[PDB]
């Protein structure tokens, strides 16, 4: 990388064509930066600055520089393991300020898309430079974008850095009046702008009237196919932002409904899709149900109109008796239809069902009789596989014999069978039709309802016989080429023991599922390409059962245990296979999901996690779940997969040693790492999994504390930089440590990091109002003092006050979630909440935002407490709070009258607290007199 | 016979005791807010 560009440079100094000079350059640079040049890191990067110079200076000239720019991609491309991330920035930036122009820019997209790469991969160098670069880009591509294709593409690829990083307005109001003026093809700016609307701190202030001009301009002239899509995001986000102007919305919904209308095989999909975004739209917005049954009043679309609107509304909610009656009459008179399009009918079946089992919403009348009607005579020509569910569906909602009948001869499918058995179960026939239908808790549930009669053993003995048989005749071709013969017999031995009690497991098959397991670990010793298909098939069987389930359940897994030779052997086997595999962000979950063979690994470790989660044979297994963390601690890219796998998933004896190293070895990767990736969601998983049990008499407390620490150490270091998905772990982190334990463990400074958190919660403003929530449950069942309750007030009213000393707006807002937090620490306490009461009536003056959500507390007031209890706690809480005024006139005084004004009295009914207040203040005519005008007859 | 197994009972032992919405979530908060918290509380 040193001698071959010294060399590359002494031979092109004439820039003469700069061609072999390169060729030679980039034969050579394999080997003096392979072996040693000059610290070949160092060496390539002052290479590429030199190169950058040197590329200046022949261009210091159209073809010449377009020559060199292709062998420079080229040096790159041959290059492809690069360095100094700021080095190549700047070259990108200077690419960029170069940019004839229209040519150069379409030449140099790859160059872009190639740098775009780079960033999403090693986001984590801190540029914080993107967004520059990104405005700059669609600033230059915004009055005649520079291309039609292209530009559509770098505005995605510059939002979406921009989005994994971390003014708009003006970007959106081009893009709009570009979108009004002209059509409105490259869907890629309108996905830019949801992306901008949908960043964050969405309040719809200024960006709802830039979202209509787009809807309108987007509704008059419009030529795209893609453009549906997000013009259905941004009619869900306004929906949202509205209930969660009014005529400008609703007029721009009756528009989009015209239109739909008027638009009305991959056209009956396309029509689907379309419904299901504008009814579910229209639904989330809204007298409806006039338009609705027009639109089913006024035949394929009118058809498609009619299942939207029936499942939209069933969906939606339960609406009038009117509307209730005509959909009823309707879907009477449509009982008699053709049945073309079984689909559409199976649909509007599904939806009259459900309205039929929502029914509690009118008086109830008769009508029921044409609903019996209409569904006997649907039962009577019910000979199909989907209607015939939709039918036991409808007939399970209006219960919520013939039809004893008709199950019965129905069950002699897989699951609309169960289901219609289940539903009715909400004699000698019946034990045949459960024969009949004989010959992951729905088969326990199944098994239970079956065995409810206590008799007909027989019947069931004979079943179980005859699948032995069957079994033992499909073992000869399990054994050797059928591959899911043997998880078919798993599953049979599985549901056989589902339904000491050794009898029944040694008498089925005793053996089937040690069989399949030993094929199965010869098979992967094997390694053949059917070989390697059937172990992927049986991790797949294994996978699917890992769940614990009931006493049942315990009872599989105590015969599993017993029987478990095999299930030990095809660990071991499968714990070999793994090591042999290993020996050999979200980009890196992808990279590791797209090679089949990980994917087999992580499965094998998946199943080997859920064994060793239901352990924690069977009894030595133990043994070899400790030394697996030998193993673990043993075993880039993948194998760093794998070990966040295996981490993500009694025990702590070992775990206060093996987690103690993990979580040591886990920060040295964590080293790079450190970038905010989704990985500190996982992270948080595996703390809390391995905080069950901490805090030990042991010397791995020290460990313990060791690891919270370096923890404390990372949150520090977000709360100076970080975004806001570190909001949700560091709420975590503040819950786990304060439901820990006692002052030996909050010993940490506990108060200090909830003041910590409830400033960075009124910082960013994320979700705040959960997190406060979370810390005042957490702070309430903790207190047991009286006075930790008292310095949460505090601290609440100081983070409060900060708060609340353009930014109008936001400040308001902000005030909303602390007054929220105070109402809700104050709805969990008992006396600081009488506490928070009186400093928020002292303070009413300015906490008008309080005053008018008074509603709402008493709202809560009254759900808590009786109305009689709580005026009576409102009538103590003013006296108190009189009282702390007058230790600390006219003060009390205003304090009387908010409180008269926030209740609904005069100057009057508190002769009590007046005389107090008299006996304490004069002991003055001034109240006296003041009474008397009040109120005549007070002397 | 069957709507005593039917029964809605509780969940297994601890291996399992345990066990757009963020658009939603956001929107939540502060009168949807405020309601949940004393719907929790």
């Amino acid at each position: 990388n040193d001698l071959l560009i010294c060399c590359r440079q002494l031979e092109h100094d004439r820039a003469t064509e700069r061609k072999k000079e390169v060729e030679k350059f980039k034969r050579l640079i394999r080997d003096p930066e392979t072996i040693k040049h000059l610290d070949r890191h160092s060496d390539s990067k002052q290479g590429k600055y030199l190169n950058w110079d040197a590329v200046f200076r022949f261009l210091q000239k159209k073809m010449q520089e377009i020559s060199s720019l292709v062998k420079y991609f080229i040096k790159c491309a041959n290059r492809r393991a690069p360095r100094l991330k700021c080095q190549e920035l700047l070259n990108y930036i200077m690419d960029t300020v170069k940019d004839g122009a229209i040519y150069g820019a379409d030449c140099s997209n790859i160059l872009l898309k190639d740098i775009l790469s780079v960033r999403k991969y090693w986001c984590e160098i801190s540029q914080q430079q993107w967004l520059e670069l990104f405005s700059v880009y669609f600033r230059l591509y915004l009055k005649p974008s520079q291309d039609v294709h292209r530009v559509l593409v770098a505005r995605i690829i510059h939002a979406v850095t921009k989005g994994c990083c971390s003014n708009s307005k003006f970007l959106d109001f081009f893009s709009k009046a570009i979108q009004c003026a002209r059509q409105e093809k490259s869907s890629s700016g309108l996905n830019h702008i949801l992306a901008a609307l949908t960043i964050f701190l969405k309040t719809l202030a200024v960006n709802f009237r830039i979202r209509v001009c787009e809807l309108g301009d987007e509704i008059l002239p419009t030529l795209l196919y893609i453009w549906t899509q997000h013009r259905l995001n941004d009619s869900l986000k306004e929906v949202i932002i509205e209930l969660f102007s009014t005529k400008w919305r609703s007029i721009l919904y009756n528009l989009y409904d015209l239109l739909v209308n008027e638009i009305s095989f991959r056209n009956i999909a396309v029509k689907e899709n379309l419904i299901e975004l504008m009814a579910d739209i229209c639904h989330q917005v809204f007298p409806w149900l006039q338009i609705a049954t027009q639109l089913i009043s006024k035949l394929s679309p009118l058809l498609m109109i009619l299942s939207q609107l029936l499942p939209q509304q069933r969906h939606g909610e339960r609406t009038p008796y009117v509307l209730r009656c005509l959909t009823e009459v309707a879907l009477c008179q449509d009982k008699r239809s053709n049945l073309e399009s079984s689909q559409k009918s199976d649909l509007l079946k599904l939806w009259n069902k459900i309205w039929c089992i929502t029914f509690r919403g009118i008086s109830s009348e008769q009508i029921q009789a044409e609903n019996f009607g209409l569904l006997g005579a649907i039962i009577q020509g019910s000979l199909v596989e989907v209607d015939r569910e939709f039918w036991k569906l409808f007939t399970g909602s209006a219960c919520r014999a013939v039809c004893c009948l008709t199950l019965a001869l129905t069950t002699s499918v897989k699951m609309g069978i169960e289901q219609n058995m289940c539903e009715v179960n909400r004699i000698m026939k019946w034990l045949l039709f459960y024969q009949l239908e004989g010959d992951f808790p729905h088969l326990v549930l199944e098994k239970i309802l079956v065995s409810l009669t206590m008799k007909n053993c027989k019947a069931a003995m004979n079943f179980f016989q005859s699948v032995p048989e069957c079994e033992h005749h499909q073992k000869d071709k399990e054994e050797l080429s059928f591959s899911e013969v043997e998880e078919l017999f798993l599953q049979t031995t599985f549901d056989k023991m589902d339904f000491f009690s050794v009898h029944q497991n040694l008498k089925e098959s005793l053996d089937r599922c040690l069989l399949g397991l030993s094929e199965q670990l010869l098979n992967n010793y094997s390694s053949e390409i059917t070989n390697s298909e059937t172990l992927v098939r049986c991790s797949r069987l294994l996978v699917g059962v890992l769940g614990c389930y009931c006493y049942m359940g315990v009872i599989a897994e105590e015969e599993a245990y017993k029987s478990e030779l095999f299930q030990k052997a095809k660990s071991l086997m499968q714990c070999a296979g793994e090591s042999i595999t290993l020996f050999k962000f979200d980009r890196g979950e992808v990279e590791s999901m797209e090679d089949d063979t990980n994917g087999n690994l992580m499965e094998v470790e998946d199943q080997s996690s859920m064994n060793l989660f239901n352990d924690y044979p069977g009894e030595s297994q133990s043994t070899i779940g400790a030394i697996n963390p030998l193993a673990e601690e043993y075993l880039a890219a993948d194998i760093r997969r794998k070990l966040l796998m295996l981490i993500d998933s009694p025990t702590k004896s070992l775990h206060l040693h093996m987690y103690l190293m993990l979580l040591k070895e886990l920060p040295g990767e964590e080293y790079p790492l450190p970038m905010e990736d989704v990985l500190e969601l996982l992270k948080p998983l595996s703390n809390v999994c391995s905080l069950y049990r901490r805090d030990q008499d042991v010397c791995k407390t020290i460990l313990n504390h060791v690891l919270h620490v370096v923890k404390n150490l990372g949150q520090s270091n977000m709360d100076s930089e970080n975004t806001r998905d570190a909001q949700g772990q560091f709420l975590t982190v503040i819950g786990a440590f304060w439901h820990l334990t006692k002052e030996r463990k909050y010993i940490f400074s506990v108060r200090m990091a909830l003041v910590n958190c409830l400033k960075t919660l009124l910082e960013a403003d994320p979700y705040s109002k959960w997190a406060i929530l979370n810390v005042m449950g957490k702070d309430f069942p903790v207190n047991e003092v009286f006075t930790q309750f008292l310095a949460d007030n505090h601290h609440q009213v100081r983070m409060l006050a900060a708060e609340s000393i353009g930014d109008s707006s936001r400040l308001l807002k902000a005030l909303p979630l602390k007054l929220q937090q105070t109402a809700f620490e104050n709805a969990y306490l008992k006396a600081q909440e009488g506490m928070r009461e009186m400093s928020h009536s002292a303070e009413n003056p300015e906490t008008l935002d309080e005053i008018y959500n008074r509603k709402s507390v008493l709202l809560t007031l009254i759900a808590v407490v009786l109305s009689c209890s709580p005026i009576c706690e409102k009538q103590a809480l003013f006296a108190l709070c009189k009282s702390v005024k007058e230790n600390g006139h006219l003060v009390k005084k205003v304090l009387e009258k908010v409180s008269e004004t926030f209740g609904y009295r005069r100057l009057e009914d508190f002769m009590a607290s007046h005389l107090d207040y008299l006996v304490l203040e004069w002991l003055f005519i001034l109240l006296n007199y003041t009474n008397i005008e009040d109120f005549y007859r007070s002397c | 016979p069957e709507i005593v197994v039917e029964l809605l009972m509780t969940l297994h032992e601890p291996a399992n005791s345990s066990a757009l919405c963020d658009f939603s979530g956001d929107l939540d908060p502060p009168p949807h807010f405020p309601s949940h918290v004393i719907k929790a509380t």
